[PDB]
């Protein structure tokens, strides 16, 4: 490829990596919601088992 | 052992069709990638991509048809009769296989064989 | 930011390795990926490994590839193929691998978000381990030849197999 | 877990690993060693420390 | 966020190796080179993980893997050379006789 | 003897565990009066709509 094509590709990849950084920050920001959802679903399963174990 | 769902026969049919379309797209992609290109399409890129996208569309349509008619007829048989067994879904698999695969294969014995195979695979479920 | 720059250079160079029409060019772009990797290793503080990637991967392995691929004189017709038809399958496989595999550490290694506060004063410094510092070279050499010497010798056996195979497969004595 | 540090001293998480290993060496139920195991993994990945600090950051951002 | 970025660097190298396998049906030399890219990505993971965990076992394996990579490249290029010599070409249509 | 409806409603609870927990969650959050304004009609309706759907196809088999 031409030198300028290579450099334009490198600039595109730099933009892609900065977007990846934004994605990682977003995923980090939603840890608490995910743990809360996990806890609620675990409680659902445990209540269902304890009610089914009763019979 | 099954008590995790919200159901909905119309939603069941819609989601089954969507899942079938996705599976057909992926399967058509794999089929297109596996085959070679004809000799008069090796120095040209566009026709190969067009053929791949056509294969994806065709197989997605066919698999969506299977996944929709199967679930729809299964529910319509279990609703109008109001009994839950593997007998319902066996008829749905039979009709889905027969209808769609005989439309595509253009044959009555192929439709019957597809229906029988689908009914067996649903009876084992 | 520097990691972003090196990541972009490695991404483009690797794309060039797998997509160059001329294999010789593919080998030369592979050397650029190895130089970039060496820079990353220098950022990690592992200077011995950064230099050894230059000595071995570029100085020996890539030279082997270049010597062989140059004397082949490969004509483009024997290896050419239009790759537009592989966009969908590569898209699917790459997207699946990307989502499952670029975020495999996120749940186990949750990143520390950079706050608008100087958290660099909370750096505790222990002078006991700084009295006599070991280089990465000495730390590796403390272990290779005594506590894990069997693996060292097995690697030697691997190299001996390489030599014997190279001779038995290619030698035509004059 | 090996104890060889990358700077020629004892590894950062080696003591946690050992305590986990001594615990498991005589506890017939692995659930008896849960706390030490999660201590060793926390030393490895700092997951809970970083999560709590991210909570602090989130609250600061919300109240700004 | 350091560790995740190092890991995604290794990740893109591994993914590029997979893609080089996928995209080079007619170019088996680049298939070999893609495999070498995958091996470099794994070697980097061991080094990055060794730094991250403060443990030297990652580095020992990194050196031994470099030895394996060298030997495997040597023998692979030997097999390439003999295949080329027998056929006079590297085209994949001449290495497909065994089938079924 | 014992009403088949009441028994079947009790045995259908493991199929409606998710709405029951949500209704219980609403009860705790409204235990403060707030001028007699808050209620849990929606969570109550969702829970019983699930139970009623579970009981209906099995009630009439026990009746003559």
């Amino acid at each position: 490829v031409k030198v300028l094509t290579y450099f334009g590709m490198t600039l595109a990849a730099f933009a892609f990596w900065q977007s990846m950084d934004k994605v990682h920050v977003w995923i980090a920001l939603h840890q608490d919601e995910k743990q809360e959802r996990m806890e609620k679903e675990a409680e659902v399963r445990r209540v269902r088992a304890e009610l089914l174990r009763k019979a | 052992r099954y008590l995790e769902e919200e159901d909905g026969p119309l939603m069941k049919t819609i989601k089954g069709s969507i899942t079938g379309f996705g599976a057909g797209t992926i399967y058509g992609t794999i089929l297109a990638t596996w085959k070679d290109v004809p000799r008069v399409e090796r120095n040209v890129a566009l026709p190969g991509l067009i053929r791949t996208l056509k294969m994806m569309g065709t197989h997605g349509l066919t698999f969506a048809a299977i996944g929709g008619v199967y679930i729809g007829v299964e529910q319509l048989v279990q609703n109008f009769r109001s009994k839950r067994d593997f007998y319902n879904g066996a008829i749905g698999g039979f009709v889905a296989g027969a209808s769609v695969l005989g439309y595509r294969a253009r044959s009555i014995p192929t439709a019957i064989a597809a229906g029988a195979t689908l009914a067996v695979t649903s009876a084992l479920i | 930011m520097i990691l972003s720059v090196l990541s972009s250079l490695a991404l483009v160079s690797g794309l060039m390795v797998v997509r160059a029409k001329n294999p010789v060019h593919s080998v030369l772009f592979f050397i650029l990926v190895f130089c970039d990797t060496s820079g990353l290793l220098l950022l990690l503080g592992l200077d011995f490994f950064a230099m050894i990637f230059l000595v071995v991967y570029i100085g020996a392995i890539a030279v082997l590839f270049l010597f062989v691929v140059m004397m082949f004189h490969i004509q483009i017709a024997e290896i050419h193929e239009e790759v537009l038809r592989y966009l969908p399958v590569s898209g699917i496989i790459g997207l699946i691998f990307w989502w499952e595999m670029f975020f495999i550490l996120d749940n186990e290694s949750i990143p520390l978000l950079p706050t608008q506060r100087n958290t660099t004063s909370l750096r505790y410094t222990v002078y006991a381990g700084k009295v006599r510092s070991w280089t990465n070279l000495e730390t590796l050499g403390n272990l290779l030849y005594t506590y894990y010497f069997v693996w060292f010798l097995v690697s030697s056996l691997i190299l001996l197999v390489a030599m014997i195979g190279a001779i038995v497969l290619t030698m035509h004595r004059t | 877990a090996s104890g060889w540090g990358i700077t020629g001293n004892k590894g950062r998480c080696y003591d946690f690993w050992m305590d986990f290993s001594e615990c498991m060496s005589h506890c017939r139920e692995p659930k008896d060693c849960t706390l030490l195991r999660e201590d060793y993994l926390e030393c490895l990945h700092h997951s809970k420390e970083f999560q709590r600090r991210n909570r602090i950051y989130k609250e600061e951002q919300r109240k700004l | 966020m350091d560790l995740i970025k190092y890991f995604t660097f290794s990740m893109i190298i591994f993914i590029l190796g997979i893609w080089g396998i996928l995209l080079n049906r007619r170019n088996i030399l680049i298939m070999l080179m893609s495999i070498e890219l995958m091996l470099l990505a794994v070697n980097l993971n061991f080094l990055v993980f060794s730094v991250s965990l403060d443990d030297m076992m990652g580095q020992v394996f990194a050196l031994l893997v470099l030895t394996v990579a060298a030997a495997e490249s040597a023998i692979g290029l030997a097999i390439f050379v003999i295949t080329f010599r027998v056929r006079g070409t590297i085209a994949v249509e001449f290495i497909n006789s065994i089938q079924g | 003897v014992v009403d088949p409806k009441k028994y079947l409603e009790e045995s259908c609870k493991p199929k409606c565990v998710k709405p029951l927990l949500e209704y219980q969650a609403c009860v705790k959050r409204i235990q403060g009066d707030d001028s007699g304004h808050k209620h849990c009609t929606g969570q109550y309706f969702d829970y019983w709509q699930c139970i009623d759907k579970c009981v209906a196809p099995k009630l009439f088999a026990k009746l003559k």
